[PDB]
């Protein structure tokens, strides 16, 4: 009888980079190179009256009203193929299952939703709120030069429901081709948020508490945070699917939505799909392969 | 002394007279203050910031960590100290201090949420956005305070 | 309706600077001053906040327990006022604002019509506070027409 | 005596525009409607009176006639008592006169105190008072109700003229008739406040005459008789209404300052009251 692999790990398929921050003027965003990087300084702040706390602060210069947040996202193929396994039969059946999915569906839906979260500038976690206008440039860089360009209005497409778009479906198809295995895709993603002349910008976190994240003396959003924003795809959780998408986690993690009592959690779905040959709903197939694309260490620490 | 003649509809004049009588001032002085409005006022900025601080105070973000609560209490305390002042130096110190309270709160706020849109009670991002628009930039606010009160 | 006139006696430098700024802004002077006064002047939303504040102040005053009309009006101004800030549908706001004054009208119809002595003890009569609330809302038809124009 | 000497009328309300008040006869009367008002989170019913959307001023008009012979009673009393009562009142009128009471009455006429709630929150209040003889007006008075105080009796030329006329009425030298109009710039389409009637469903019904809002004559009389600043131990406090017991600020019966005790001691025991208190006695004699 087939049993789940004791050890089963996957590798990241949507690999983003740290998103470096820079400051500039809105009307110069077309020539946005050489824009000075937003530096994080540590200021001293006075508190309550009954005394000086110190906090990391990142601001734009007094002459800059727009924040440029740029990262590079690389799309890889081979979602179902694990990185470490220890059951030949389980890995073979898992490869058969994932191959049957990729044949039947082809990543089109997941790629469309990932491209939505790229285009809406959701990765601008707090920098997006209170911005006058946000615009997303997405270039399909090949040799080192752009092969195709996309320009999007992050606020127009919102953050509530994936809708069909002519220009966005091209990016979706490109990401689907990347995920399918027809060639690794490399995209540079720039976001221009007119947060306000000399306002506060918000890089990722971690006497002083909550120190701001910076790479090479430049403010940045951590790659893991960008990945978290990317995979806010799941609108298939068992209750209140209309209120919006959440991130793809094994138990949908603010208690768990994908509870292993409703059986809709990732582990139960995968076990029923692979071992017992009872494929879940097509939507849940999307969910299972979405957290396979995310990658991690799954598997059984003790036999079932 | 010079005079300016205003051609306005009768309803507009009635509404203006009502507001003037409500605020306890004459019509010409009222409209003069309104035309030398200059949008936001350092005092109205601090008052609205204290109101936003109270709105966040009666919510969960108030009990998130010491930074958020200290920032809320600091904003309110410095607005109160500014309003009950007597010398421009205390007003300047209170305005600077008040922002320092906003900065404390903003560095105490979370950096990620769950779901599509953040629950404002547990994240406080929109309120912090509105008060950050009120204050403006750090250097901008400091320069404004030094020009007006310094 | 016919128009009305307003005469402003201001220092000469104030008028000269206003004329310069108006010519810079590309509008006639009367229109410039009108927009500048309207911008900051008042809010439909703001009024409810005030009226609710005055109602809560009256709540800790003897006029609150004079009769059922006063208490009902105070509680109504607050209740409806709160409802109004819950947003996302202008239809409800139009309803909440009309309800707001409706609560006020209840309070003003519950207030006494005579007092003893020279001046009324504001706690026991609330006439000046009701005057302020009537100024905030304005006339019945004026407030209703404003709400239908703004939130229609 | 108990025969009313300061006989007022119901004060009818009308609506108009300020500065158009000189031709205020055409001004349509303020109508009282019965509206439904939403209650606490449910429909109660209340009487409401408002001005038209194009009117910012309220015209409140009544007629007050001043008659003489205050001491002469209406009750058929024992003649021996009435002789001494008439003698006492006559000796007062000779020695002191109606000057003080008449000046205070004219003050309460001019300050527009009879606009009980309609006076508060008004931008400007103006009182026109016409002494009418025959079918035309013998004399005219125009007063700024807010300018003259509500807790202060001060001397004024035109107000002292009205005082002298009211004294002529009270003395018995001829009954005088005054038409009193009040213009209160209450506010474009604001609420006017007619007299209330306790509904013992409707909560409180407003008083109206011939589909026109009005303040009851008794309320005008109450406003008129806020004369006495002679009650015990309150200097800065304004005058209250003249009642026998002076309840509200009160002339307690135990204190010899009560009306009945003073009047009986004055006429029966020939113990003349305080000078200030004489007026109080003849003032509530005038009240009836």
């Amino acid at each position: 009888i087939l049993s789940t692999a004791s050890v089963l790990a996957f590798e990241r398929k949507l690999d983003p980079s740290d998103a470096l921050m820079s400051a500039g003027a809105w009307a110069q965003r077309d020539a946005s190179q050489e824009w000075p990087a937003v530096t994080v300084r540590e200021k001293s702040v006075r508190g309550t009256i009954s005394n000086l706390q110190t906090v990391d602060v990142a601001n734009l210069p007094s002459d800059a009203d727009t924040l440029k947040v740029r990262f590079t996202l690389r799309v890889l193929g081979g979602a179902g193929t694990p990185s470490a396994c220890n059951d030949a039969a389980y890995r073979d059946k898992l490869l058969q299952t994932v191959a049957t999915y990729v044949n039947d569906q082809g990543f089109a839906e997941l790629a469309r939703r990932y491209a939505h979260n790229l285009a809406n500038a959701r990765f601008l976690w707090r920098n997006r709120v209170g911005a006058e206008a946000v615009e997303v440039r997405i270039n399909h860089i090949r040799q080192g030069e752009v092969a195709r360009a996309w320009r999007f209005d992050a606020l127009a497409i919102g953050l509530r429901d994936f809708k069909a778009d002519a220009e966005l479906d091209a990016l979706a198809e490109l990401i689907a081709s990347g995920l399918s295995g027809s060639g690794h895709v490399l995209l540079e993603v720039v976001a221009f948020a007119r947060i306000g002349d000399g306002q506060e910008v918000f890089p990722s976190q971690e006497q002083k508490s909550k120190t701001l994240y910076s790479v090479r003396d430049a403010a940045a959003i951590h790659s893991q945070k960008i990945g978290n924003a990317l995979r806010t795809i799941d609108t298939w959780y068992p209750d209140e699917d209309g209120l919006g998408p959440i991130a793809v986690e094994p138990y949908g993690s603010g208690k768990a939505y994908r509870q292993p009592k409703q059986k809709l959690d990732f582990y139960t779905l995968l076990d029923n799909w692979v071992l017992r040959d009872e494929a879940p709903a097509v939507e849940q197939q999307h969910y299972v392969i979405a957290n396979l694309i995310r990658g991690g260490v799954f598997g059984e620490a003790e036999e079932k | 002394d010079a005079l300016i003649h205003l051609r306005v509809p009768a309803e507009v004049k009635g509404r203006w007279v009502k507001e003037s009588r409500l605020e306890g001032m004459k019509l010409t002085d009222w409209i003069t203050g309104r035309v030398e409005a200059k949008a936001l006022s350092i005092a109205e900025v601090l008052e609205e910031a204290a109101a936003m601080a109270r709105s966040l105070e009666d919510s969960p973000i108030f009990y998130r960590n010491k930074l958020c609560a200290d920032g809320i209490v600091t904003i309110q305390q410095q607005a109160a100290r500014f309003s009950a002042a007597t010398d421009d130096a205390t007003r300047l110190d209170a305005a600077l201090w008040a922002r320092e309270g906003y900065q404390l709160l903003s560095s105490g706020l979370p950096d990620s949420y769950s779901g599509a849109v953040p629950n404002e009670g547990r994240t406080g991002w929109v309120t912090a956005s509105q008060m950050a628009r009120l204050f403006g930039g750090e250097a901008l606010w400091i320069e404004r305070c030094q020009q007006e009160l310094g």
